[PDB]
């Protein structure tokens, strides 16, 4: 179901390691790759159901 | 005002209690006209009695049945509203082939083809109806494929009637020899057959119909072998004696559907036994390998186009209960592939549906076999079966299928442009 | 590549082959470079044949019937004229120098003018 | 095969859905979004690819 | 909710399985009516037989 | 007939070469291809699938 | 002689009950004249059965 | 302290492939069955004969049709 | 009871009205009465058409189909309150007495 | 009496009392059984329901 | 039937796609496949 929902939502599989996991707890990462071109600048929109 | 005839058509096609012998008389006559004249008053009594006991109008599954009924039975001896209903069905046919053609600009011809066969696919002889009963006139680019080589030598297409042709009856399962009843279909009835089997039927049934065939070589031999058929003059003391004389199978077939108060049962089955002299053959799945016209051939000239049609088969709307030991389903198109009927007929298809319940979709999402999986090579793609499962049962929802069969050729662009379509 | 559950065999498979550094076993790959992954599928089976005419027959699990192909029971000239790779003669469009970059084929057109 | 179509359903394995069937399910407005997958097949109004 | 065990009051969480399980104060009846009419439009049954 | 039959009898030569070499070793073929295995898996069915597969290749 | 193959193509092949004799059925005589001219197809006897059934159908027409 | 699920790596223990990890015989029974399936092919079809039968029945069919065309125009 | 009264009978069982609409549909009834049971089963088919999403549900993520996840009217775990026959598949189901 | 653990909750019965006797009102009971799986939450909105 | 493995103790895998996939179909799939092989003959 995780293989289907992520494909249905258009999200790739989580790729991580053991030393990558602890470094998400302290700092994190720039996991979201920047887009190839942005004419509108940066973006932000959150969600509350 | 063709609305109530289409309402009766919808309520006779979507009905689950369709009488069983309508399919056997359809495969029995093969649309042969004097065969219909021999069986004429039998089917007259049949449709009158069956309509009076139940408001469905029978024989509506076949194009050939309703067109021979409306052309030959129109003299009289029936209540006139049914003849009006059949004439309105053929008038609906005439209206939608008026819609599909371009009556404004159809003067002359082009490359020995009429222009109306270039703009909409309902007039081209390349496109075929799924339930073929007779070969058409035009087979220019058409290749008819029964097996490994197509049947381009015309000498493997012959069949006689009434002569006791014993070897072709032993070769009813032989795929390579073809047997046609030498009545080549002309262009306008080809258009009407393409209308009835491409357009009107799935628009009314919401693609819940199916197609099947009969194993009639082993069906009639325990259906007419009772000596009341063989020792006929050129009895009837009680109906039970006629029932045991005719055998058990003919009782529930022709119990009330054709026996009025004036004729007995054994008389009626003798009259249906009159028509067995045109027995035909088993059901075949033919493959049409025609390429396109010269306009659409200018892009992808080596595009062959395969299209699977049926021969001696019957379009059905329900599962015939008492013929499951002698019938076989053929889902061969994105129309006429209802998984309920194919589940009811053969066991392994029902097993396949019960293991994969998501294949109960009536929109062409049902899996067709491997020899029918050329959906890019088909003339009728998955948008059609996607649309037809949810279209309403309205005359404009009928003619919209002929509207979607408008071809994409540059000359069709010229013709739809000059008519401002 | 013979696929039993769909009853479909395969005749022409081009495949690249190599050896692992750690072990002497074989690794098969696509001619683009993609790893060939059919060996995991249990229902399928495969037959490999080499340019020096060796012979492998691999059911899943990497286990392989290994032999050579025998052809001594066939005549030389029948195999030689029935099928044979063809060496080309010089015609319009190719270089007189051997192994040069070929220009475009002549390609007589049913779409353009003949000119 | 015209006789042998019960032998196709003798197996118990489903069919993969084709691309053209994978294109009909999209509703009219999100077909241009990135949630569609078969946009790379759609190239020409006259030819399916 | 708070379920009542044997001389015990404990908390109890339970998934609302379907959309009708929401209360009418949060999702009323006529909202369900209009939703069904929207679905009836979606399958081209907005005039019903 | 011979000019047609050359590659088909070559295929037959390959097939009974397989038959002779499976009769030669006794039927315990080794591994030549790099892929891991599982012990807790019945190999009788993949052996039967191999028999059916070489049959279907001969057809 | 001829009687063994005629009793084949009446009783053994055709599976007819014997009380339909020759004298009750003239077109049966017109068909056994050509049924005996061939020797194969005596396994699929149902083809011969429905052949004589369509023959007694086409003979018993007013037209 | 709550039981949230997280993405663990797919671990499944196997045997690394070697040059001599041999697959055994199929318990001597399908060994014999494959022996019978091997030896039954000495009498049977040959897969190049069938094309000769195809061209032979084609030539027989067309040649008897030409003979019928000859004899039908022989009695004028 | 349609003539001397004005109510059709056996309208409280699915397992009755299917056998009425199929096996009493071969004759021996005025078709005005038969069309009411035909309209009942057509109503039931029309409203189970609206339950699933027939333009979307073509796949199998589990042994259950795609349509058994979108609506509760398509999974074997949901049972009607009145049964005559047990269902075909009882994987996540266990009956207790 | 275990109503929370019951599959069909209370307000189905609360809506069905004042429910009018029309065929579309029957379909409200049908489309109130749309599940609230995450798979349902992508299947519902893909057809813009 | 069961193979004779050279390495005695078994070994885990990181399950790379660049690694050749390892026979992941369990025994019920092999039961289904033996049923398919029996019915297709």
């Amino acid at each position: 179901v995780d293989r289907w929902i992520r494909h249905a939502a258009g999200v790739e599989r989580p790729q991580l390691l053991d030393t990558e996991t602890i470094s998400m707890l302290t700092f994190g990462s720039m996991s979201e790759r920047n887009a190839a071109a942005t004419v509108h600048g940066q973006k932000a929109a959150c969600e509350l159901i | 005002d063709y609305e109530e005839t289409l309402r009766l058509f919808k309520t006779t096609v979507t009905s689950p209690n369709y009488p069983e012998l309508c399919y056997l008389v359809d495969v029995l006559v093969h649309g042969n006209v004097d065969a219909f004249l021999l069986i004429r008053t039998f089917v007259a009594r049949c449709i009158v009695n069956m309509f009076h006991t139940r408001q469905l109008l029978v024989f509506a599954h076949s194009y050939a049945l309703v067109t021979l009924i409306a052309e030959h039975l129109a003299d009289g001896a029936l209540p006139p509203q049914l003849l009006f209903h059949y004439r309105n069905l053929v008038a609906v046919l005439r209206l939608v082939t008026r819609i599909s053609a371009l009556p404004g600009l159809n003067n002359g011809q082009l490359a020995e083809e009429p222009l109306s066969a270039y703009v909409n696919a309902l007039h081209d002889h390349r496109l075929w109806p799924p339930f073929v009963t007779h070969l058409p006139r035009n087979m220019e680019g058409v290749q008819v494929v029964a097996d490994r080589q197509p049947l381009n030598p015309a000498n493997i297409e012959a069949r006689h009637h009434g002569v006791s042709d014993v070897p072709r009856l032993g070769a009813m399962d032989a795929d390579e020899p073809l047997f046609v009843d030498d009545y080549r279909a002309t262009d306008d009835e080809w258009t009407l057959q393409k209308v009835f089997y491409l357009c009107l039927m799935p628009a009314m049934t919401n693609n819940r119909a199916c197609g099947l065939g009969l194993n009639l070589k082993t069906l009639l031999v325990d259906l007419f072998y009772r000596p009341a058929f063989l020792l006929m003059p050129a009895p009837e003391d009680s109906i039970a004696a006629q029932r045991q004389a005719v055998g058990e199978m003919l009782t529930e077939l022709v119990e009330d559907v054709a026996t009025d108060a004036h004729t007995p049962l054994l008389q009626a089955c003798r009259e249906l036994f009159l028509a067995v002299q045109f027995v035909g053959e088993h059901v075949k799945v033919l493959e049409v390998r025609a390429p396109l016209d010269h306009a659409q051939r200018q892009g992808l000239p080596d595009f062959i186009s395969r299209q699977h049609v049926l021969y001696n088969g019957c379009c059905v709307v329900t599962a015939p209960k008492t013929l499951i030991e002698y019938s076989l389903p053929v889902p061969f198109h994105r129309f006429y592939s209802n998984p309920t009927i194919c589940a009811a007929l053969s066991d392994d298809i029902k097993r396949y549906v019960t293991e994969f319940p998501h294949y109960h979709r009536h929109d062409g999402g049902f899996p067709l076999p491997t020899a029918f999986a050329h959906e890019y090579h088909n003339w009728l793609r998955s948008p059609f079966s996607r649309y037809s499962a949810t279209c309403p049962n309205v005359l404009h929802s009928v003619m919209t299928l002929a509207a979607m069969l408008y071809k994409i050729s540059p000359v069709s662009l010229v013709l739809q442009t000059k008519a401002h379509i | 590549v013979v696929r039993c559950v769909r009853a479909q065999v395969d005749l022409g498979v081009e495949v690249r082959a190599a050896r692992c550094p750690r072990t002497g076993l074989w690794i098969v790959r696509d001619r683009r470079g993609r790893l060939r992954r059919w060996l995991s599928q249990p229902e399928v089976c495969v037959l490999y044949v080499t340019p020096d005419l060796d012979f492998y027959w691999v059911l899943p699990g990497g286990f392989a019937v290994s032999s050579r192909v025998t052809l001594h029971g066939l005549a030389q000239r029948a195999l030689r004229d029935r099928f044979q790779n063809f060496e080309a003669v010089l015609a319009r469009g190719m270089h007189v120098e051997a192994g040069r970059q070929e220009p475009e084929t002549p390609r007589v057109s049913g779409r353009r003018l003949p000119f | 095969a015209a006789r042998r179509i019960p032998h196709f359903y003798r197996v118990r394995r489903e069919v993969p859905r084709t691309v053209n069937e994978m294109k009909q399910d999209f509703v009219v407005t999100d077909f241009y979004k990135v949630g569609n997958i078969t946009l790379y097949t759609e190239l020409h109004p006259f030819f399916d690819f | 909710t708070h379920c009542q065990e044997n001389s015990e009051t404990v908390a109890l969480c339970t998934p609302r399985i379907v959309i009708g399980n929401l209360p009418d104060g949060l999702a009323p009846g006529p909202f369900h009516e209009l939703r069904t009419w929207e679905i009836m439009e979606h399958m081209r049954l907005r005039p019903p037989p | 007939r011979a000019r047609i039959a050359v590659e088909y009898v070559l295929i037959r030569a390959v097939r009974d070469e397989i038959y002779a070499v499976l009769r030669r070793d006794g039927g315990a073929l080794p591994q030549r291809f790099a892929c891991h295995v599982s012990r807790n898996m019945s190999w009788r069915v993949v052996w039967e699938l191999c028999r059916h597969a070489l049959a279907l290749w001969m057809d | 002689k001829r009687d063994e193959k005629h009793r084949h193509v009446v009783n053994v092949v055709l599976e007819l009950p014997t009380e339909i004799s020759e004298a009750t059925h003239p077109v049966l005589a017109t068909m056994l004249s050509k049924y005996t001219r061939m020797s194969s197809l005596f396994n699929d006897k149902c083809a011969f059965k429905l052949d004589l059934l369509r023959m007694v159908a086409v003979s018993r027409t007013r037209r | 302290s709550l039981l949230h699920t997280f993405w663990r790596l797919p671990v499944a223990v196997f045997f690394e492939p070697h040059e001599e990890n041999v697959l055994r015989c199929p318990e001597r029974v399908l060994r014999r069955l494959l022996e019978d399936a091997a030896v039954t092919m000495r009498g049977g079809g040959w897969r190049e004969d069938v094309l000769m039968d195809r061209v032979r029945k084609r030539y027989l069919r067309q040649e008897l049709r030409d003979l019928g065309h000859r004899v039908q125009t022989y009695c004028e």
